RNA sequence: GAUACUUUAAAUGUGCAAACAAACCGGCCUUAGCCAACUGCAAGGCCGGAAAGAAAAGAAUUAGAGGCACCAAGUGGGCCUUCUUCGGUAAGCGGAGCAGGCGAUGCGGAAUGAACCGCUUAGGGAUAUGUGGCGUCAAAACUUAUGGGCUCAUUCUCGAUACGUAAAGGGUGUUGGUGGCCACCGGCCCCGAAAAUGGAUGACGCUUAAGGCCAAUUAGUGAAUGCCCAUUAUUCCUUUGGUAAGGGCGGAAACGGAGAAAGUGUAGCCCUUCCGAUGUAGAUGUGGCCUGGAGGUUAGGACGAAGCUUAUGGCGUGAGCCUAAGAUGGACCGGCCUCUAGUGCAGAUCUUGGUUGGCGUA
RNA sequence: AGCCAGAACCAGCCCUACUGCAUUAUCCUGUCGGGGGUCAAAAUCCGGCGGGCAACGAAGUGCAAGAGGGUCUUGGUGAAAUGAGCGGAGUAUUUGAGCUGGCACGGGCACGCACUCUUCUCCGUGAUGCUCCAUGUUGGCGA
């Protein structure tokens, strides 16, 4: 399915360019968000939003839907986060290497498909590739899959950052860096 | 500190709008209020009998009592760590019917109509599509966006 | 070595609506370190010239324009910059380089050194290669001379990183320490 | 000597949260309402209680029958 | 990183690895790139006419 | 108006609602409620129906268990900062609004600093980072680059880490820009610039910078991370506590080793698993430690009790407990379960006794 | 086997190895005319139309999937080694790339949806073991 989708998009772009028109990309549906500041001197409103996003510790990461209520929530905490649009390789790496489940209240590492099937009790989520597909394509069970997991706890980026206190556009780090979030996360996972 | 009366600091709150003075109208008189209705409490500065305190001037509540000329309303008010339910008594000139539930009532009505049509077997309307999808754009005008000498 | 700014073309429009079912499409040329900065500059230009916000807009295309073959040419660069005291000031300056991106990077460094002007306070109006007979400044014209030749004097030559030493014998090449 | 400020007060008030109001269906007393309607409602409620007692007796008899 | 864990979680990964090695093979890449360029330029030239 | 009062009118706010004691659709009962009357309206109930249990249109999210009591401590001198501000000529001055801090708190940076920057704390390894750095002091470019400009300053003196401790006006000193060899506008530098012990970019020093603006990562070769430093992040080992989560506990048989308690708390009944751990005033817990005496029980002592001494080790996170030696002593006393109190000392110009430097001095 | 060393192997973890697809056009190349300049003619530069891939490291454009070194940063030497890695059986299986025969996509199909090259495949050990501890090799020192 993935390979076919990519090929179809390539053909559509070629057909537009041949006659000199333009092809509009679909707006992104999924965002990946990581926290880049520690827990000190935070206002009550920002504190509440970060708690609701489950980002309670520096270098915690989550996946969210990129719709209007979520975007307006994300805009209010911009100095604290770095976010962007993930790729399939990034989603696979996060699930396979840093993925844990909420089982009985505990944080349990994923080690086989049987525990995934037992946690979810759904015929559409029985394996790690099912989880990957739901997260990547923003399918019907996006909330079920993401709510079922513990937030991702990542390491600091090897090689360093640029400037915590400035926006990415000003040569800093915080805010929306679009597809370039994948290079950032490859050094943290 | 020195002066704190019932109507202190209401110079702009209890005043009529520009070129809109006068007294309530027959539409206000002929409005029916039942127990259990949602109402807005808005003070009418030209009446002066049965006027609420300035705290309640923009709040919405539930009617709990109707008298020959008055209405009793329940309004939430936070005090220190809790929310109290205060009962205020006003004249009927100072309330309006609230439209805070129009969308919910409309949603229930549309659901009933859809159920009726689905049971009848009538054809359903075509569902709307998303505006965030892709497509090919055929342009009519293309321009050049630039900063020029004359701009400054 | 290589220039620190790339050349981008960004094409965009406002999202269609019942008021404007077919919006106008605009093309923009910018020099930026990456495409995110390029898109930021595009949306700023759209906001200040066409009253279109990024929150109601579509970006149709965003690519990097390739450089030509490396050849030594003269580049005229029309640029503008802001400061609080003077205000907004417009300059036209000639540079010697081998590519458009190289000339524009030169111009940015030059403005930073001689006027303390930073990237986000600068707009590039135009840049193009001009022939040899339109050069006005003699400091640039001197490089057209067909008999140009000069020696290298006062050189600071360092050894290869593997062969550097701290103490060496005075008239020889032997290293005593390191 | 006579200082006044509200500096820490909102922080204090939010530790155990601002509690929400009691739901509308609890503590719904009618005392102080317009008297004639109250007097009529009382008579209706008395008749309703009589009817409830009769209905229970009929149910018990029916179950005893079968 | 692990061979056993990766295969346990995704039993299909060996086929993907086979496809990867095939695509990295030099002769396959040369033929594929050469043929692909001819396939594209020819199709564009035909369609634009 | 006078010579700021106001039609208009934001940003940031603020009240209510968004299907399970609720609301929608039709029988019926009752009312000494309204209406000329009721088959209308109001109210309380009973019998039935429906129920994407809330679609599609960007069409929420949650380290999201709701409610209700009882008993009681400390506190009621605050102070600093950000953005608004009122008084005051001004103040490290007085008075307020919103939020964050210190007080009650260290750690890593800014040479130094309650409050700035980073980060917030069980006992330890490894890896990687933040703020800040990479001439020596001092870890890191053993003074990196196969990057571009600019700058020369003679008794406080070029300059060089924010918060934090000099103006008008001049200058052909040097580097560029606009318009017409001129007039104006810039960048660095120089005059303008005068105090009280000898002295401060932190010191030395630095000028093909070790300065100021911009930009890189081994360099027009051809592909994401130059390097160094935390009580932070990831991970591994051990402790402790949970609103903790699972499993075993009828001795399988035979004969490598032992053990195997139905359990709040222990030398924890035994395994496995997950998450938290700093703190002044203050609260509470502890098969938590120690002292004098009573009721029981179990022991010791002239082959040496109590007391005392210690480069006597061992055990315990700790309060402490136990052994060894006495080239010490000479008659009483240890453990465990209950009971009981005149029951634990470093400081109160504390009480009483004894010592002591000044001092072989005045 | 007590103490102190060195090397090997196994599990785990941590580093460095091995990498393809899209996009190039404001580009590449040949002529014609102009303009330029020299002691003459070339080039920088502009406009006509002929072709096109700058393709050995061509882009420093977007997204990428591809066993050698440590563990005095861990545990062990097979006292139930779950392994694509230890064992049994054969030689085929099915992953991609080229090339193949209704609907979709654009004003033909670059090759979406349905029905020759390139790689290893299938099968296996429950705990009448609830818990703990007891298992290599080579020297130095200790008679
Ligand atoms: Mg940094
Ligand atoms: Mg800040
Ligand atoms: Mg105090
Ligand atoms: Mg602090
Ligand atoms: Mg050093
Ligand atoms: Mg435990
Ligand atoms: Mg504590
Ligand atoms: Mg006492
Ligand atoms: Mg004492
Ligand atoms: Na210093
Ligand atoms: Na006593």
């Amino acid at each position: 399915e993935y390979r076919g989708a990519e090929k179809k998009l390539v053909t559509l772009r070629r057909q537009a360019a041949s006659h000199g028109n333009y092809y509009l990309e679909a707006k992104p549906k999924v965002a990946v968000v990581t926290r880049i500041r520690g827990i000190a001197k935070v206002n009550p409103k920002q504190r509440k939003i970060l708690q609701l996003l489950r980002l309670r510790q520096i270098f915690n990461t989550v996946f969210v839907k990129m719709n209007k209520p979520m975007e307006n929530m994300l805009r209010a905490v911009e100095p604290y986060i770095a976010y962007g649009y993930p790729s399939l390789a990034t989603v696979r790496a996060m699930v396979y290497k840093r993925g844990y489940l909420k089982i009985n209240g505990q944080r349990v590492k994923i080690t086989d498909n049987q525990m995934i099937k037992d946690k979810y009790n759904n015929v559409d989520i029985v394996c790690a590739e099912d989880m990957v597909n739901q997260i990547y394509t923003c399918g019907k069970h996006f909330r079920t899959v993401t709510h079922g997991m513990w937030p991702f706890k990542l390491a600091p980026p090897a090689g360093g950052m640029r400037q915590k206190r400035r926006h990415f556009v000003e040569g800093g780090d915080y805010g929306n860096r679009d597809t370039l979030i994948n290079r950032f996360l490859a050094r943290m996972i | 500190v020195h002066s704190y009366g019932y109507k202190s600091g209401t110079r702009h709150l209890f005043a009529k709008k520009f070129r809109k003075h006068g007294v309530p109208s027959v539409s206000t008189i002929l409005t029916n209020i039942k127990v259990g209705d949602y109402v807005d409490v808005v003070a009418d500065s030209a009446v002066r009998e049965g006027m609420p305190h300035k705290y309640y001037h923009g709040r919405t509540g539930i009617v709990w009592n109707v008298t020959p000329r008055g209405v009793g309303v329940i309004i939430n008010k936070p005090v220190r760590t809790r929310t109290l339910r205060k009962r205020i008594c006003v004249r009927f000139e100072h309330v309006r019917k609230s439209r805070c539930q129009e969308a919910f009532k409309a949603k229930e009505h549309q659901f009933q109509a859809y159920l009726a049509a689905k049971k009848a077997g009538k054809a359903l309307p075509p569902l709307q599509k998303s505006s965030r999808l892709g497509g090919i754009v055929r342009p009519k005008n293309v321009e050049v966006l630039a900063r020029r000498v004359a701009d400054y | 070595v290589k220039p620190h700014l790339r050349h981008y073309q960004v094409v965009g429009r406002e999202s269609p609506s019942e008021k404007n079912p077919e919006p106008t499409v605009y093309k923009f040329e910018v020099f930026a370190p990456n495409f995110v900065v390029a898109k930021s500059r595009f949306w700023r230009m759209m906001r200040v010239k066409n009253k279109v916000k990024a929150t109601h807009g579509d970006v149709l295309s965003c690519k990097v324009v390739k450089d030509a073959k490396l050849v030594a040419r003269n580049y005229l660069v029309d640029i503008a910059y802001y400061s609080q005291r003077c205000g907004y000031t417009r300059m036209v300056k000639e540079f010697r380089d081998v590519s458009k991106t190289g000339a524009v990077s030169q111009a940015y460094h030059d403005l930073a050194s001689r006027h303390r002007a930073r990237y986000h306070n600068i707009e590039v109006l135009n840049v193009k290669s001009i022939p040899d007979h339109e050069v006005k400044h003699l400091s640039i014209a001197q490089y057209h001379a067909p008999n140009l030749s000069f020696p290298l004097l006062q050189r600071r030559t360092k050894a290869t990183r593997k062969d550097r030493a701290i103490f060496v014998k005075k008239n020889t090449k032997r290293a005593v320490v390191a | 000597s006579k200082n006044h400020t509200n500096h820490n007060q909102s922080s204090k008030n939010h530790r155990n949260g601002i509690k929400g109001p009691v739901p509308l269906h609890l503590h719904n007393s009618k005392r102080g309402s317009w008297l004639p309607a109250l007097v009529n409602a009382r008579r209706v409620r008395k008749h309703n209680q009589k009817a409830a007692l009769k209905k229970r007796r009929e149910r018990i008899a029916a179950f005893a029958a079968k | 990183k692990n061979r056993r864990l990766r295969l346990r979680l995704n039993p299909y990964v060996k086929r993907e690895t086979a496809a990867a090695k095939g695509m990295r093979n030099v002769a396959n890449r040369d033929a594929r790139r050469k043929a692909k360029l001819a396939r594209v330029t020819k199709a564009k030239k035909a369609a634009t006419k």
